[PDB]
C-alpha cells in the first residue's frame, strides 16, 4: 500500500 | 501607471554608465522585494529589461551588478509560471550554472537561489535545468562546509530537483546526489537537515528499486534518529522519508525496523500535532503489512495501545491510517498476535467505523472483524466447543447491530460482505 501529504511551497522569493 | 517603474530606470538601465546600470538595478531590486505584491508583471511588460538584467550576469569585473541582477531574476523567478518562464526564455539557466562557480560567494549563493526558484516552477523547468547540467557545479558547492546560507540554498534548490512525481525526473539525472545527501544529514542546521529529508523523501517516493538506492546511501539510521528531532520542521520530512521507505518490500522495511524506528514512531504517536501522528499511523500500517516478525515487533514496541486510543480520539484523517494499521496486523498475524489485538479490545473500535461515510474504511473495518472471526472459527475446533469465542464479543461491542444495518448500506460489496458474515458466523 502507498499514498492529505503535501509538501512547502516550491518557490521562496529574496525579502529584505 | 503605467510609469510605476522609473522612465528613468529605463533609461539608466539601458545607459552605457556601469553606476546608473547599477542604481536602476538596485530600484528594481528594492521594488521586487516589496512583500504585499512586487510589480513582477509591470518588470516582465517592458520587453527589453529582463534580457538586460541576464547580460548583466555576465559581468565578471563587476561583483554587486552580478548579484544585484540574479537578486532581481531571483524574485521574478518566484511565484508563477507565466512570469518564470520569460525568465527561461531570456536564457538565464546556463549562465546561472555558469555563475555557479565564479570566485563571488554572493553571486554563488543568488544564482543557486535563482536556480532552485526556476526549478521549482514545474515539471518541465525541473527537467530543463537538470538537462542543463546544474548537479555537477551544484555538488561541487557543498565542498565548502564553512558557509551556512550557501549550504541552505544548495539543498533547497537540490530537493526542488527531485520534487514532483508527474513525471518523476530521470532518476539517473538526480541519484548523484546520494552521497552529500546522506552526509547533510549529520550537520547541525535546522533548515539543511529538513530539505536534505524533503529531498531524501522525493527520492524515495517510487518504485522499490529507488528505495533500494536511498537504503544504499546509508541514511536509514540519520533518518531514523531524526524522527526525536525537536523542530517540526525537520520531523514531518523525515517521517515523510522513513514513511517512503516502508512502502517498500519486508527486507527494505526491515533495513528501517533495524534502526529501532517502532520506539521513535511510537512517540511521534503522541504529537501534538495530527499531521506527525497520521504520518505516524501510516509508516506504521505499512510496517504491520509485513511478514510476521515484523508485527510482531511492533507489538513488543507496544504500538498497538496507542492506535487503539487513536481509533478512539483523533481525527478522521489520522483514524483511517490507525485503522489500517490494526487491520492489517488482523490479516498477516498468527493466532496469538490476533488474540493479543482481541484482548487489547481492538473489536469495539472496528465495530463503531462501521457507521462511517467513508466506504473504504468500512471495508477496512469488515476486513479486520472478519480475519477475527475466521481464527475464531479455526479455534472452535481446535479446542473443544463449537462456539466462536468473538461472536458474543463482536455483539457485545454493538457490532453485530452495526453489521446488520450495513445489510441495507448502498455499496455491493459492503451489503454482500456483511450478508456472507451474518451467515457465516451469526446462528
Amino acid at each position: 500500500r502507498r499514498r492529505s501529504r503535501s509538501l512547502p511551497l516550491p518557490k521562496r522569493p529574496r525579502r529584505a | 501607471p503605467g510609469g510605476v517603474i522609473t522612465s528613468d530606470m529605463i533609461e539608466m538601465i539601458f545607459s552605457k554608465s556601469p553606476e546608473q546600470q547599477l542604481s536602476a538595478t538596485q530600484k528594481f531590486r528594492k521594488l521586487l522585494s516589496k512583500e504585499p505584491n512586487p510589480p513582477i508583471d509591470e518588470v516582465i511588460s517592458t520587453p527589453g529589461v529582463v534580457a538586460r538584467f541576464v547580460e548583466f550576469l555576465k559581468r565578471k569585473e563587476n561583483c554587486t551588478l552580478q548579484f544585484e541582477s540574479a537578486w532581481v531574476l531571483t524574485n521574478i523567478a518566484s511565484g508563477n509560471s507565466l512570469q518564470t518562464r520569460i525568465v527561461i526564455q531570456a536564457g538565464a539557466v546556463p549562465i546561472f550554472i555558469e555563475l555557479l562557480s565564479s570566485e563571488f560567494e554572493d553571486v554563488q549563493e543568488q544564482a543557486v537561489w535563482a536556480l532552485g526558484n526556476i526549478a521549482g516552477d514545474s515539471t518541465m523547468c525541473r527537467d530543463y535545468v537538470l538537462d542543463c547540467n546544474i548537479l555537477p557545479p551544484l555538488l561541487q558547492l557543498f565542498s565548502k562546509q564553512n558557509r551556512l546560507t550557501m549550504t541552505r540554498n544548495a539543498v533547497w534548490a537540490l530537493s526542488n530537483l527531485c520534487r514532483g512525481k508527474s513525471p518523476p525526473p530521470e532518476f539517473a539525472k538526480v541519484s548523484p546526489c546520494l552521497n552529500v545527501l546522506s552526509w547533510l544529514l549529520f550537520v547541525s542546521d535546522t533548515d539543511v537537515l529538513a530539505d536534505a529529508c524533503w529531498a531524501l523523501s522525493y527520492l524515495s517516493d517510487g518504485p522499490n528499486d529507488k528505495i533500494q538506492a536511498v537504503i544504499d546511501a546509508g541514511v536509514c539510521r540519520r533518518l531514523v534518529e531524526l524522527l526525536m528531532h525537536n523542530d517540526y520542521k525537520v520531523v514531518s520530512p523525515a517521517l515523510r522519508a522513513v514513511g517512503n521507505i516502508v512502502t517498500g518490500d519486508d527486507i527494505q522495511t526491515q533495513v528501517i525496523l533495524n534502526c529501532s524506528a517502532l520506539q521513535s514512531l511510537l512517540h511521534l504517536l503522541s504529537s501534538p500535532k495530527e499531521s506527525i501522528k497520521k504520518e505516524a499511523c501510516w509508516t506504521i500500517s505499512n510496517i504491520t503489512a509485513g511478514n510476521r516478525a515484523q508485527i510482531q515487533t511492533v507489538i513488543d514496541a507496544n504500538i498497538f495501545p496507542a492506535l487503539i486510543s487513536i481509533l478512539q480520539t483523533a481525527e478522521f484523517r489520522t483514524r483511517k491510517e490507525a485503522a489500517w494499521a490494526i487491520t492489517n496486523a488482523t490479516s498477516g498475524g498468527s493466532a496469538e498476535q490476533i488474540k493479543y489485538l482481541v484482548e487489547l479490545g481492538c473489536i469495539k473500535p472496528l465495530c463503531d467505523l462501521l457507521t462511517v461515510m467513508d466506504s473504504k474504511i468500512v471495508q477496512v473495518a469488515l476486513n479486520g472483524l472478519e480475519n477475527i472471526l475466521r481464527l475464531g472459527e479455526q479455534e472452535a475446533k481446535r479446542n473443544g466447543t463449537g462456539i466462536n469465542p468473538y461472536c458474543a464479543l463482536i455483539e457485545e461491542a454493538y457490532g453485530l447491530d452495526k453489521i446488520e444495518f450495513l445489510q441495507s448500506h448502498e455499496n455491493q460489496e459492503i451489503y454482500q460482505k456483511a450478508f456472507d458474515l451474518i451467515e457465516h458466523y451469526f446462528g
